[PDB]
C-alpha cells in the first residue's frame, strides 16, 4: 500500500557542491529511513529514524522531516558519494516500501565520443553470424545518436545498443552500438559505416569500414 | 561485527520451487532482532518479502504471503527463504538483512527464473578494419557473446592492464546474452606489447584467454 515518491529522479552535482534530495510519503509515516547504492554494491544506511545518522556515515549528510516530507541532504557532495539514493518508510505495517532512488552523478566538461568499428572476425563467420561492432567511447553528455548505413541506406533492425554508466575515474560515459546480421546479408554488402553524433560537435563523427580490406 | 551471507540456486525454471539459505556470522539469530529477507528487481526496485523475529515468528508482505515461507535452524545459526511456484517475474537479486533499522545487508544473490539453458560463451576478437585517420590510441576489444546466464568475467592481460577498459552491459541476444570490452592502449605497444582478454564463465565452468593479434594481413 503506502507510496514513496522521490524527487529529483536524476541529479548532477559538481564535487565541493551543497545536495538536496526530497522523498515524499503520500500518507503520514512514523519515521524515515535512507539508504545508498553503488552498482554492484548492496544497500548501506545512511539516516535512521528521519534523522538519526548510521554508525560508518559522514557527517556532510543530513536527514529532515515531518510527517510525509523528508529529505536527505549532502553538505558538499564528494565524488564518492556519486550513487543511488532511497528512502524506506515506517509507518502501521503496510508492509514496509521503498522509493525508486534519486541518481546522483558527477559533473564535468563535455567530451567527445572516440568512434571506432570493428567488422566480425573469422572465428565469427564460421558460425554463419557476422556482427559489427562500433565502440561510442568516453563522451559527456550522455546524449548521443548513432546511425548504421550498410551500403548507404539507414538501417534500424539489428541494431543493439548497451551504455555504460558514468566512469569511475574520468566521468564519462561510452556505449556499444552491434549492428548483427548472418553471414549471407553480411556478404551481399561492401560499406558498414557507424555514424554518431554528439552535443560537442554539430557534424557526425563517421568511422566506416568497407568489406574489401586486409 | 555481524555478518549476513545468503546463498541458493542461480538458475530457475518456472513453476518450480526455489530455496535461498542466508547464514549469519557474528551474532545469534535469537537473541533481538527481526531477520529479513528483501529483494531487488532490474533497474532498483527493492521490495520487502517478509521476516523471522528472534523468537520465532514470521511477518510476511501480504502480496507474497501464500507463495512464500521463511524458516529456520537455530543450531546452524540459518533462516531460510523459500519460494513456490516461480513465475518469471521473481528474476531479481535476493537480499537478507538485520532488522530494525535495516543495516547489516547481505551481499545479494542473484535468481534467474528462465527455461533457458546454461550455454557458455563464444569470444571473438576484435581488430582494426583499416578504416582512415584518427589518432595515436589503438581501440580494441572482444565481444563475448551467447551465453546463459549473467554473468561472465571480463579482464584484460590477465588484470595487468587495468586502465582504458570499458566492459559493456550485457543485453539478451535471442534469450542468451551478448557483451563486449573494449581496451585502449598507446599505437606504439601494438601489436610488440600483446594485448589479450581473459572472458570466464561460472556457471558453465569455462575460462578462455582471447588473444587480439593484427588481422588479416
Ligand atoms: C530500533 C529503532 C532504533 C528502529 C525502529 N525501526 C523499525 C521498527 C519496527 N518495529 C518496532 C516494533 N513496534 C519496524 N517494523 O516492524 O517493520 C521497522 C522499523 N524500521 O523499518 O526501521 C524504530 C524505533 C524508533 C522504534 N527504534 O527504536
Amino acid at each position: 500500500q503506502i507510496v514513496l515518491t522521490q524527487s529529483p529522479a536524476i541529479m548532477s552535482a559538481s564535487p565541493g557542491e551543497k545536495v538536496t534530495m526530497t522523498c515524499s510519503a503520500s500518507s503520514s509515516v512514523y519515521y524515515m529511513y535512507w539508504y545508498q547504492q553503488k552498482p554492484g554494491s548492496s544497500p548501506r544506511l545512511l539516516i535512521y529514524d528521519t534523522s538519526n545518522l548510521a554508525s560508518g556515515v559522514p557527517v556532510r549528510f543530513s536527514g529532515s522531516g515531518s510527517g510525509t516530507s523528508y529529505s536527505l541532504t549532502i553538505s558538499r557532495m564528494e565524488a564518492e558519494d556519486a550513487a543511488t539514493y532511497y528512502c524506506q518508510q515506517w509507518s502501521s505495517y503496510p508492509p514496509i516500501t521503498f522509493g525508486v532512488g534519486t541518481k546522483l552523478e558527477l559533473k564535468r566538461a563535455d567530451a567527445a565520443p572516440t568512434v571506432s568499428i570493428f567488422p566480425p572476425s573469422s572465428e565469427q563467420l564460421t558460425s554463419g553470424g557476422a556482427s559489427v561492432v562500433c565502440f561510442l567511447n568516453n563522451f559527456y553528455p550522455k546524449d548521443i545518436n548513432v546511425k548504421w548505413k550498410i551500403d548507404g541506406s539507414e538501417r534500424q533492425n539489428g541494431v543493439l545498443n548497451s551504455w555504460t554508466d558514468q566512469d569511475s575515474k574520468d566521468s564519462t560515459y561510452s556505449m556499444s552500438s552491434t549492428l548483427t546480421l548472418t553471414k549471407d546479408e553480411y556478404e551481399r554488402h561492401n560499406s558498414y559505416t557507424c555514424e554518431a553524433t554528439h552535443k560537442t560537435s554539430t557534424s557526425p563523427i563517421v568511422k566506416s569500414f568497407n568489406r574489401n580490406e586486409c | 561485527d555481524v555478518q549476513l551471507q545468503e546463498s541458493g540456486p542461480g538458475l530457475v525454471k518456472p513453476s518450480q520451487s526455489q530455496s535461498l539459505t542466508c547464514t549469519v556470522t557474528g551474532y545469534s539469530i535469537t537473541s533481538d532482532y527481526a531477520w529479513n529477507w528483501i529483494r531487488q528487481f532490474p533497474g532498483n526496485k527493492l521490495e520487502w518479502m517478509g521476516y523471522m523475529s528472534y523468537s520465532g515468528s514470521t511477518r510476511y508482505n501480504p502480496s507474497l504471503r501464500s507463495r512464500i515461507s521463511i524458516t529456520r535452524d537455530t543450531s546452524k545459526n540459518q533462516f531460510f527463504l523459500q519460494l513456490k511456484s516461480v513465475t518469471t517475474e521473481d528474476t531479481a537479486t535476493y537480499f537478507c538483512a538485520r532488522g530494525w533499522p535495516l543495516a547489516y545487508w547481505g551481499q545479494g544473490t542473484q535468481v534467474s527464473v528462465s527455461e533457458a539453458k546454461t550455454t557458455p560463451p563464444s569470444v571473438y576478437p576484435l581488430a582494426p578494419g583499416s578504416a582512415a585517420q584518427t589518432n595515436s590510441m589503438v581501440t580494441l576489444g572482444c565481444l563475448v557473446k551467447g551465453y546463459f546466464p549473467e554473468p561472465v568475467t571480463v579482464t584484460w592481460n590477465s588484470g595487468s592492464l587495468s586502465s582504458g577498459v570499458h566492459t559493456f552491459p550485457a543485453v539478451l541476444q535471442s534469450d542468451l546474452y551478448t557483451l563486449s570490452s573494449s581496451v585502449t592502449v598507446p599505437s606504439s605497444p601494438r601489436p610488440s606489447e600483446t594485448v589479450t582478454c581473459n572472458v570466464a564463465h561460472p556457471a558453465s565452468s569455462t575460462k578462455v584467454d582471447k588473444k587480439i593479434v593484427p588481422r588479416d594481413c
